[PDB]
């Protein structure tokens, strides 16, 4: 539908109301399949690396996350589509406005083209940006066609903060999901037996994101 | 629980804007 629909109508209420939204079959087979494509092309370069954390402290990024990834701006020849696919999230955010919670969002990371191989590996529970490093909305789409997890598994379960119960979104192709990066949502990636394709971007917090960069170079002594 | 060692990395720099 219209960003602006989509946006005010849905996207706004649901990440004030849960913190979590979902928008199945955000761009239509056709143009998902064409993303599809060119992630697996990426792939198929050889050119993709384990996924990395902010700051390790473990024997081997393995133990945390088992997935290989790139980065993508959207401009680079053979990407296209995804570029489509990101300008369009940029589409929703501009017309979310200042209706996400009392962010102001000005900017985002480039794309995170992920692939966890099948072979049993995933993402334990985490937190996308715990100490505040400027990330206040995390953007995924997922390209898994038919994708049953009591075959394949690789749910994707958010743990919102303070509610009894979790929810296991499916990496179902054409799926858009948005959720708050921060503390509000725990969240893991189970087990996956299959090939399992994911797009994410972070969205920024002027304020908190010009404060984390400065945080890095020094953060002074307490 | 150190989340710190578990959250996804991003780059520092090469942030768009929007
Ligand atoms: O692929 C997903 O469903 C989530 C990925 C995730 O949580 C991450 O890479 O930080
Ligand atoms: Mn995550």
């Amino acid at each position: 539908l219209p960003a602006l629909k989509l946006a005010l109508e849905y996207i706004v209420p649901a990440m004030n109301k849960h913190g979590i939204c979902v928008v199945d079959d955000f761009l239509g087979k056709e143009t998902g399949q064409q993303i599809g494509d060119e992630v697996r092309a990426l792939h198929d370069t050889g050119k993709f690396t384990d996924g990395q954390l902010v700051s390790q402290k473990s024997d081997s990024s393995k133990d945390i996350r088992g997935d290989k990834i790139t980065w993508i701006e959207g401009k680079e020849p053979g990407c296209e589509t995804i570029g489509l696919l990101m300008s369009s999230m940029d589409d929703l955010i501009r017309h979310c406005n200042g209706k996400l919670g009392s962010y102001k969002i000005n900017g985002r990371t480039k794309a995170m083209v992920a692939c966890y191989p099948g072979n049993g590996t995933g993402y334990v529970r985490h937190v996308d940006n715990p100490n505040g490093d400027g990330r206040c909305v995390t953007c995924i789409y997922y390209l898994n066609k038919d994708w049953d997890a009591k075959v394949s598994g690789g749910i994707l379960r958010i743990f919102p903060e303070g509610k009894a119960q979790f929810a296991d979104i499916e990496p179902k192709f054409d799926r858009l999901l948005f959720f708050w990066s921060d503390r509000r949502n725990p969240h893991e990636v189970q087990p996956a037996y299959a090939t399992r394709y994911a797009i994410t971007v972070w969205y920024f917090d002027a304020d908190e994101r010009a404060a984390a960069k400065v945080k890095y170079l020094t953060g002074e002594k307490g | 629980l150190d989340l710190e060692m578990l959250a996804p990395y991003i780059p520092m720099d090469d942030d768009f804007q929007l």
